[PDB]
């Protein structure tokens, strides 16, 4: 437990970053290359 | 369970509806099946009915009733067996293929009853072999070679003269006792007629596809009158592939 | 006209636009129409209405199941008087089959309807168990039944033990089944709103000889109607199941019709373009 | 390096198949392995407590 | 049979083309009837009941061609959805036009692949691949070099 | 107490088609085949003495 | 022991004839020890009560633990002239009635202990029935290399159950959620409040309440969800065997097959039996192309 | 031999089950009388169906 | 290590991909190169 | 004969002879163990349903690059997934 | 090896009808035997002999 | 007469009959581990 937690928040941030980047609230199947291959600033955030 | 199920019955689920009478009659009937399955055991001669590849319990589609199609499997088709088996037991022909008794009783009276059983058994054989159960389409390289003879400037005019052809060389067969197949000359196709007890390995021809004009075929369903409908529908349940098969191994 | 349907309409329009929806309801259809039990009691419910032939009743069986008819409201409360009728004057029948809560007398507290729910009374008109009831999946038909027990057992109100509220055919309108468009057309028997019920149940033939039965007097008067409300509704619930039924899928159609034709011709015109191109 | 019979194990089999107890513990203590004293002397010499 | 009798009235003409046809802006996601349409042909499967609707609309003069002349007591050929599951094992095999209760998908495409008459995509030009065809065979693969 | 020996050359040619016998499937069909039909015509056939039928110390040429 | 023994083969056998999943060895035999201990903890309290079983008139009284331990003998002075060998038979029979008695609530008990089990299982049984992809056909239809032929007889006679729901997934989850909902309606409205303070709600608050558990006092202190072990859908004991060595993936595979084919057989022989004592098949076989003709 | 009658006694030896089992009602309903009531001998024949 | 070296559904696989996926995107394993010619080697000689 | 030096091995055996008395040696009233297939049962779907069906049990595109569940293997997968598939295969 | 006429029968299948129609259904030993009396009396022409 | 088969079927009492019941396991195997159990509960009591 916690690990779980994080893992889960971490996905669900990563999935809505890929599946729609800008936020208009549909669902995308033709991803930029920048969504697909770009690293979460979160977890960078969190180091921080 | 198999085994001990006789041979008509089908096994299925207890509904729990059967008062007690029917349940005593229906363990009669099967010590009756038992009893006469017992006697079909010894009586078994050499040749024997082919197993059906599709089942028959329900009607064949578009073609058949149950009861149609049961009347050639289990009484006319099962006794030219049983005089065939009767006929070959005694002679030089026992225990040989199907064939070398066709062929080796062919044109000739004295063996004349065996060799009518044998071709009547064959035609019966390769009539089941030729229905397949909803039909299937005539396959590209047998459509052309079809093409070349028959075809009349149109597209894959072939399958509809030779559906056409077909019905009018069973129209013109008036016995209404005989077999029209549809035949490889090894130089050309045709569509013969052969009269009862009499079969294309006879004549040495190569079958590709059957069709029963046996009156005794068409009779419960289509009636006196009703053989062209018959062999319309016949179109609707044949086996094209097989005669496809059987064409390109007659060629090579 | 694209406002006014029928069930069969919608259940073939619905076919194109929900597969697994359409599906389901046939499924359950089928289902409903294999059940001997709620044939029987349809069957011995509307029986005394018509009195007669159990070839109309019959037909009128399987007319209902798939929402080419319903009840007309007079029928209906003349159907429950019937019940009651039937159910008071032999007991041995009815109360083997339709089931009323008996009151415990090991169990006696102070209050005006507890009393009467107490000593030698019916409590409250009972749904049948969820093996012998409308269709239910199988994924969920266990912990449905632990459910409805858990709950009766400690006389828990809600959820799949409470009956919700059938609607009728109004006395003014002929219609013979359940239209899209037209709410007036079906009329519920609501707590607050009564259909006559009572003026309907006084004004019988039969009020003195149900009025002698001790056991209905606490069915009748205890919370007033809301005792005789909760009855009636629960009576053609657990009876003719799928009036609600059918009722939930018109509603259901018409509250998702038009996101589904947006769908619809949004990628149609996709493709169409898409083609075209 | 004994050979016994087939059947050796009768009298104790039927012994155990008929036997009965008043609760489980009874059944299956630890140590119903012993019976006189030689066993309980065997089976505690380690413990110079016991 | 079911898929025969379409193949055959289709004939050439784009399946892309007839599933927007078949249906007017209004009538089912496309989407749908593709997939559906796709799974049926090849891999083959019973047909949901939105294919078995459209198709139904779409076939009904060669599916009553096909029942015009059928005696009394043998098996017809109806799409009928009136009972809720799509196994053809359950219909008696009379719903489409299937023999069996069940294919198992690869060993059918296989099948009906091994048909000529299953359309190649032909991205090459089209003349010269039917040429190639012809004067090779198929026989071009029996070589691995 | 002779049975009939088709059962015992399907058998014998199944056994070594689906052990991996032979680089070639035919070979060991044909081979057992073709060594029976020679020995066919053999005075006493199907007999062999003891000693010479099997690998011993004194063999044939 | 052996009505469970049998239904988990039932279940172990399923899954991996069904979908490719193996069920572990370790997780197999410990449904099993939890049946057994199910069934001594019965015994440790059945024994802290006794049976009464008694012979003529009231003569001959005796005293059993219901496990069959015999523990008083109540005479009357009328029994003590008989004979030593119809002294021997009254008390023994006396001690069959106890035997009696106790064996009736021990086999109660029991049946209790089979449902307990059967709601054990549900989650891994359901678990492989109520996926996407689960099917079966009829037994008596013909099965060839490509796939599984049509029976003819009868086209009414083959109905295809669903279990579940076609359009989107509901889940016993769900259902159970459901229930807390609707428990949580009724405690919040007013009638539900009354009704709160009954004895009829103290004793549901006191035998459904989780959530009031003391700390330290025993049983589940949160309500729980419904398990999910939804079977093609979780790789169990397979990916850990197919990764570490070979050898016993395939004897484990080896092992649900031999398992599943047994069971398969077992129901083969009831059905054989069911069908000789109605009648519908003889007693040896009769007919031979119906195993022969293959 | 089930018999008895014949010596002036009930027949013993549990037989009376088997010859009760709902199933040889089935298959021969009266046989159960014939051979509890008249000493009949039954054979291989019958004890297998 | 000795199972990827022999590429085993091989024939199968071919087929597979030669009958149902079109040209441009397919991936044919050659049995020729493969450690056996692709097949089970003869009784005797393979050491096991 | 039996060697004096096996006989350890029938001592669970004995044993349980011996622990079988009462509860232990009870079997379920009614039930055999032995539950005969009676009907038939298939929740097969056509795929554009299945497409949808898990989205609120776990995320949406369950079935994405399943190919035993899926008869249409590709559906639901996003472009770049799609085109690892022929990556490899070139 | 095995026939339904090789096994050793007593109720070979007429018996067996004989013996439902004699002893099946009777509740009493007296009923049994008028219902035999009044069998012994057929003649030899009739159907039911 | 016929009373007396109505007599016959009513349980074994050893009043009338002087006979126990048979009940059939449990005579055979408790029948001689009797006296065992029996001494092990301290002999019988006689009462009155
Ligand atoms: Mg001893």
């Amino acid at each position: 437990e916690g690990s779980l937690e994080y893992f889960e928040s971490q996905y669900r941030s990563a999935e809505r970053a890929v599946y729609d980047e800008e936020g208009r609230g549909v669902r995308n199947y033709w991803p930029s290359r920048d969504a697909v291959e770009g690293i979460a600033q979160e977890e960078e955030n969190d180091a921080q | 369970y198999h085994a001990y199920v006789p041979k008509g019955a089908s096994v299925q689920m207890g509904e729990t509806f059967m008062p007690s009478n029917i349940a005593t009659a229906v363990f009669r009937e099967t010590e009756a099946a038992a009893a006469r399955a017992d006697k079909t055991k010894e009586e078994t001669g050499f040749f024997s009915q082919p197993r059906l590849n599709y089942p028959v319990s329900s009607g064949i589609p578009a073609l058949f009733s149950k009861d149609q199609f049961d009347m050639q499997y289990s009484l006319f088709h099962r006794d030219v067996v049983e005089t065939l088996n009767r006929h070959t037991l005694g002679t030089p022909l026992e225990g040989h293929n199907l064939e070398t008794v066709i062929r080796k009783t062919s044109f000739d009276a004295t063996q004349a009853v065996a060799h009518t059983a044998a071709s009547e058994h064959f035609n019966y054989c390769f009539f089941y072999k030729s229905l397949r159960p909803w039909g299937t389409a005539p396959p590209p390289r047998l459509r052309e070679a079809l093409q070349l003879q028959y075809g009349t400037n149109g597209s894959a005019d072939a399958m509809d003269e030779v559906r056409r052809i077909v019905w009018v060389t069973a129209a013109s067969h008036q016995e209404r006792c005989g077999w029209v197949y549809l035949v490889w000359s090894g130089v050309h196709f045709d569509v013969v007629e052969f009269p009862h007890g009499s079969c294309p390995i006879a004549s040495d021809l190569i079958p590709l596809l059957a069709l029963n004009v046996h009156e005794s075929a068409y009779i419960l369903d289509y009636g006196t009158s009703g053989l062209k409908q018959y062999v319309e529908n016949y179109f609707k349940a044949c086996n094209w592939p097989l005669a496809e098969r059987y064409y390109l191994m007659a060629i090579g | 006209q694209n406002e006014d349907k029928m069930v069969v309409h919608v259940l073939e329009e619905l076919s194109l636009r929900n597969d697994g929806l359409v599906m389901d309801i046939q499924y359950a259809i089928r289902e409903n129409k294999k059940n001997r039990r709620l044939r029987w009691e349809f069957v011995t419910t509307l029986l005394p209405v018509f009195g007669g032939n159990e070839a109309k009743v019959e037909q009128l069986y399987s007319d209902y199941c798939d929402g080419k008819y319903v009840p007309n409201i007079t029928v209906a409360v003349e159907a429950f008087i019937a019940f009651l009728h039937n159910a008071t004057q032999h007991p041995e029948t009815y109360s083997a089959s339709d089931y009323f809560d008996i009151d415990d007398g090991k169990s006696s507290t102070a209050s005006g309807t507890g009393d009467q729910p107490s000593a030698g009374q019916y409590t409250t008109l009972k749904l049948l168990d969820p093996l012998e009831g409308p269709f239910v999946f199988d994924n969920v038909k266990v912990e449905y039944i632990q459910t409805v027990e858990r709950f009766r057992r400690h006389g828990i109100r809600a959820g799949p033990v409470m009956a919700p509220a059938t609607g009728f055919i109004a006395a003014n309108c002929k219609s013979l089944n359940y239209f899209t468009r037209r709410q007036e057309e079906v009329v519920y028997v609501t707590n607050d709103s009564d259909q006559g019920l009572r003026r309907s149940l006084e004004n019988s033939a039969y009020h003195k000889t149900i009025a002698a039965n001790p056991a209905l007097q606490y069915l009748l008067k205890a919370r007033r109607g809301a005792a005789l409300v909760e009855t009636f509704n629960r009576f053609f619930y657990r009876t003719m199941p799928m009036l609600n039924f059918y009722q939930n899928v018109l509603k259901h159609y018409s509250e998702t019709i038009q996101p589904l034709r947006q769908a619809a011709k949004s990628s149609t015109r996709g493709l169409a373009r898409a083609l075209e191109s | 390096i004994t050979f016994y019979s087939d059947r050796f194990l009768f009298r104790d089999l039927v012994n155990r198949r008929e036997a009965s107890y008043a609760n489980v513990w009874e059944m299956d203590d630890p140590y119903r392995f012993l019976q006189t004293e030689q066993d309980y002397e065997d089976y505690w010499g380690d413990n110079y407590d016991v | 049979a079911l898929g025969r009798l379409f193949s055959e009235k289709l004939g050439d003409r784009d399946v892309h083309q007839w599933a927007v046809e078949s249906c007017a802006d209004g009538e089912a996601d496309v989407r749908q009837l593709l997939l559906s349409l796709h799974e049926w042909r090849e891999r083959g499967r019973p047909p949901s009941l939105l294919l078995a609707n459209v198709l139904s609309k779409y076939l009904e003069e060669e599916i009553a061609a096909f029942n015009k002349g059928i005696p009394e007591n043998a098996p017809k050929l109806q799409l009928e959805t009136s009972d809720g599951t799509l196994a053809h094992s359950g219909s008696g095999g009379s719903r489409s036009g299937t023999m069996w209760a069940d294919v198992d998908p690869t060993t059918f495409a296989l099948h009906q692949a091994s048909q000529s008459t299953r359309s190649t995509r032909c991205d090459e030009p089209f003349i010269l691949h039917l040429v190639k065809r012809a004067k090779l065979g198929e026989c071009v693969t029996n070589f691995t070099d | 107490g002779a049975a009939t020996r088709l059962a015992g050359i399907s058998a014998a040619a199944d056994v070594m088609r689906r052990m991996g016998l032979t680089r070639r499937p035919m070979s060991s069909y044909f081979e057992l085949y073709q060594r029976i039909v020679e020995r066919s015509e053999a005075m006493t056939p199907w007999g062999f003495p003891p000693l010479f039928q099997f690998e011993e110390r004194l063999s044939l040429e | 022991m052996e009505v469970y023994r049998r239904i988990t083969e039932r279940v172990r056998g399923a899954l991996w004839a069904h979908h490719g999943r193996l069920m572990s060895e370790r997780q197999f035999h410990r449904i099993l020890a939890f049946v057994y201990n199910n069934k001594y903890e019965y015994q440790i309290r059945f024994d802290r009560m006794e049976v009464v079983g008694r012979e003529w008139g009231g003569r001959v009284e005796v005293v059993t633990t219901p496990a069959g331990f015999l523990k008083r003998v109540r005479v009357n002075p009328c029994v003590e002239d008989l004979t030593l060998y119809q002294q021997q038979q009254l008390i023994l029979s006396a001690y069959a009635n106890a035997c009696a008695d106790g064996r009736k609530l021990m086999e109660q008990a029991e049946m209790n202990i089979y449902k307990q089990f059967l709601k054990d299982l549900k989650p891994i049984v359901m678990g492989i029935r109520d996926n996407p992809e689960f099917y079966t056909v009829s037994e008596n239809s013909i099965e060839t290399i490509g796939g599984v032929l049509q029976t003819g007889d009868s086209n009414n006679l083959c109905h295809t159950h669903r279990t579940i729901p076609a359009a989107k997934a509901r889940q016993p989850a769900d259902e159970v959620r459901a229930r807390q909902e609707w428990e949580q309606k009724w405690i919040n409205s007013p009638r539900g409040q009354s009704w709160a303070l009954t004895l009829r709600g103290k004793t549901y608050f006191a035998l459904h309440g989780p959530q009031y558990r003391p700390r330290g006092a025993p049983g589940a202190k949160k309500e729980t969800l419904p398990l999910d072990i939804p079977a093609p859908y979780t790789a169990m004991d397979e990916k850990r065997l197919l990764k570490k060595n070979w050898m016993a993936y395939l004897d484990n595979k080896h092992v649900a097959e031999v398992m599943w084919t047994r069971v398969k057989i077992a129901d083969r022989e009831k059905r054989q039996r069911l069908l000789q004592e109605t009648g519908r098949a003889w007693h040896r076989p009769i007919n031979e192309e119906a195993i022969n003709r293959w | 031999i089930f018999d008895g009658p014949n010596v002036g006694i009930t027949p013993y030896g549990g037989m009376t089950r088997l010859l009760a089992r709902p199933e040889t009602s089935l298959k021969y309903p009266g046989l159960a009388e014939f051979v509890v009531l008249t000493g009949a001998s039954l054979f291989a024949g019958d004890a297998l169906r | 290590s000795w199972w990827e070296p022999l590429g085993y559904g091989w024939e199968q696989h071919n087929e597979e991909q030669k009958a149902l996926c079109d040209v441009t995107e397919q991936r044919l394993i050659d049995g020729s190169n493969l450690p056996f010619g692709g097949k089970l080697p003869p009784f005797g000689t393979s050491y096991g | 004969k039996v060697p004096h030096s096996l006989i350890y091995n029938i001592y669970p055996y004995l044993e349980e002879i011996r622990r079988r008395k009462g509860m232990m040696a009870m079997h379920p009233p009614g039930k055999d163990g032995l539950l005969m297939p009676d009907r038939v049962v298939d929740n097969r779907l056509p795929d554009h349903l299945k497409r949808g069906y898990y989205d609120d049990v776990y995320w949406k595109d369950f079935f994405a690059g399943s190919d035993e569940h899926l008869n249409e293997p590709r559906m639901g997968l996003r472009g770049d997934e799609m085109r690892r598939r022929l990556e490899e295969a070139q | 090896s095995h026939s339904s006429a090789m096994e050793r029968a007593a109720i070979t299948p007429t018996r067996a009808r004989w013996v439902e129609d004699a002893f099946a259904d009777q509740p009493s030993v007296n009923d049994i035997m008028r219902t035999l009396t009044e069998i012994e009396q057929l003649p030899f022409q009739s159907t039911h002999n | 007469d016929d009373s007396d088969i109505l007599r016959l079927r009513a349980p074994l009492t050893y009043d009338m009959d002087s006979t126990a019941a048979l009940h059939v396991p449990t005579h055979c195997g408790k029948a001689s581990r009797l006296a065992g159990m029996l001494q092990d509960a301290g002999g019988v009591q006689v009462l009155d």
